[PDB]
């Protein structure tokens, strides 16, 4: 079965980074590509970009650019986010979505489990 | 970016019933819309790719339609498993902007 | 940088190579040529907000505006002290008798933005002239001119595969089918057999399918704004001329199966991935050498009529890597050799 485990919750202060992980299984990790989608508490769905394994090549929204480093290491198909400069409007559950067949750039299946990284200063 | 904007926010209906979702975007986005279901505390799940083709392992009574900047999302009869939040996903356009969401209710 | 060095390296070594009967551009100077021309359209992708053309047409890279910005086109002229600028300078349609001039000389006059007589595309005064009769003519005059006088040589030296196609951003509203019957119209020694063929098959497709297709389209391309759209097979030297790529953004707009060619392998056959369901396709395979890349995209159906089947089969979707094996005539055309090829997204 196709499944995408993430890391577990982090709790970040304002300016730090957050490294969230994704572990893909049960599929070849080269070939498909790697969607970023967050989802603030209340709110909807918003994209961050998506990352080739199998190239290393990226696609960043512009409203995350200059702020996201999609990296991955194909020894444990494993894919990386890293985000930095976190205001106190990051704190979403960071989801990983593999595209949804082999090299489809138009949708995402499954979509992982979700990281809630609470951004605060309590 | 273009925006897409799901008219039945709230729409209440009972099992066995038709339900109607639309989805208009801004600008012409092709066929390239996709229908996700994403039940409360659970990770969202993909249903209908390309407006008109439904995934694998989607029950056939859901079925879309539409072109341009129109689309339908039709449930021909509602299930007690069909209750979550809906939202549209284009692809014509970087950014990826998916819709607000529309909720099922008993 | 890299495709500029290739670039020279194949100017040194064809610079003596002369032009013959069943002579051809081998597979790895058509890659060189093919990546220097993406580069130099990627190398300024959009335009200033300041000279903007309201009929949406590419004045990025037709006008001498924005070519003397463009930094691809000021290092591929100032690469080693000006000598390929130095050789573009002695080199006119009615002297070249060398594969690497010819290739200089239309590959150069691609990316300066200048027709063979010597005007440019479109003059800096008129890019924001609303007349769309005036751009439309610039433009297919372009494209009709650099087909014309790929031709002429290909009269006068007596060749028959000298291919250097007309890039995506000179079709804006030019109809394939008047580009075709204009040019076949006169000197009728051009549909001689042995003159001219690769571009009597760039031509021919290009005059039997349009740009835009509507809801007939079942494969779409799109680089840098620009887009195309095809219903039936794509061989290689469309891909090739047109300047479009496998590893670009492909929408399948049909359930139809395609194949699509990305490299060649070391059994003496092709690699290919299928794709059959609607959606946007990127090839997401590493790109290959250039002396190992392959364009071309083959669509299993029925649907398309005999009269235009015979661009589907194997060795006239890609060109051969010998000249005398180039199949580009529906006459001369066979589908063999299916083992040689591979799988890849198995």
């Amino acid at each position: 079965q196709v499944q995408l485990v993430q890391s577990g919750a982090e709790v970040k202060k304002p300016g730090a980074s957050v490294k969230v992980s994704c572990k893909a299984s049960g599929y070849t990790f080269t070939g498909y590509y790697m969607h970023w989608v967050r989802q603030a508490p209340g709110q909807g769905l918003e994209w961050m970009g998506w990352i080739n394994p199998n190239t290393g090549g990226t696609n960043y929204a512009q409203k995350f650019q200059g702020r996201v480093t999609m990296t991955r290491d194909t020894s444990i198909n494993t894919a990386y986010m890293d985000l930095s400069r976190l205001r106190s409007d990051d704190t979403a559950v960071y989801y990983c979505a593999r595209g949804w067949r082999y090299s489809y750039l138009d949708c995402f299946d499954p979509w992982g489990q979700g990281t809630l990284v609470i951004v605060s200063s309590a | 970016a273009i925006q897409m904007t799901q008219s039945p926010s709230s729409v209440s209906a009972s099992v066995g019933d038709r339900v109607t979702i639309t989805c208009r975007a801004s600008q012409g986005i092709s066929i390239w819309l996709a229908w996700y279901q994403q039940k409360p505390g659970k990770a969202p799940k993909l249903l209908i790719n390309a407006a008109s083709s439904l995934q694998s392992g989607v029950p056939s009574r859901f079925s879309g339609s539409g072109s341009g900047t129109d689309f339908t999302l039709t449930i021909s009869s509602l299930q007690p498993e069909d209750f979550a939040t809906y939202y549209c996903q284009q692809a014509n356009s970087f950014p990826y902007t998916f819709g607000q969401g529309t909720k099922l209710e008993i | 940088v890299a495709s500029i060095t290739a670039f020279k390296s194949m100017i040194d070594e064809t610079w003596d190579k002369k032009i013959e009967a069943n002579t051809c551009i081998s597979r790895k100077h058509r890659n060189i040529i093919h990546e220097v021309i993406r580069d130099f359209m990627k190398a300024y992708p959009k335009m200033d907000e300041n000279r903007k053309s309201p009929l949406g047409a590419p004045m990025q890279w037709l006008t001498q505006y924005y070519i003397l910005k463009n930094e691809y086109h000021k290092t591929m002229l100032a690469y080693d002290d000006g000598s390929l600028n130095t050789k573009f300078k002695t080199l006119n349609i009615y002297m070249i008798t060398n594969v690497g001039q010819y290739i200089l000389y239309i590959v150069f006059c691609i990316i300066s933005g200048k027709n063979h007589d010597g005007t440019p595309y479109i003059y800096d005064s008129e890019i924001t002239s609303n007349d769309k009769n005036l751009i439309n003519d610039r433009i297919k005059y372009a494209c009709k001119q650099i087909l014309h006088g790929q031709l002429t040589m290909a009269l006068r030296i007596r060749n028959k595969f000298m291919f250097i196609g007309s890039p995506m951003y000179l079709w804006f509203n030019v109809n394939g089918s008047h580009v075709y019957h204009e040019i076949y119209d006169r000197n009728v020694g051009f549909h001689n057999k042995e003159i001219g063929r690769l571009l009597y098959a760039f031509m021919y497709y290009l005059s039997i399918s349009g740009r835009f297709l509507n809801d007939l389209a079942l494969l779409k391309f799109t680089y840098l704004g620009e887009s195309w759209t095809f219903s039936l097979s794509v061989p290689e030297y469309i891909l090739y001329g047109l300047g479009y790529s496998v590893f670009d953004t492909i929408e399948k707009f049909s359930n139809d199966a395609i194949l699509v060619y990305i490299r060649t392998n070391n059994r003496n056959g092709y690699d290919y991935a299928e794709f059959n369901k609607k959606g946007i396709v990127k090839v997401t395979e590493d790109k290959p050498d250039n002396d190992k890349r392959i364009h071309a995209i083959r669509l299993i159906n029925y649907s398309s009529d005999v009269q235009h089947i015979h661009f589907g089969f194997r060795n006239t979707l890609i060109i051969d890597n010998e000249c005398t094996s180039i199949q580009s005539s529906a006459e001369n055309a066979t589908d063999t050799g299916h083992h040689q090829d591979s799988k890849i997204n198995i």
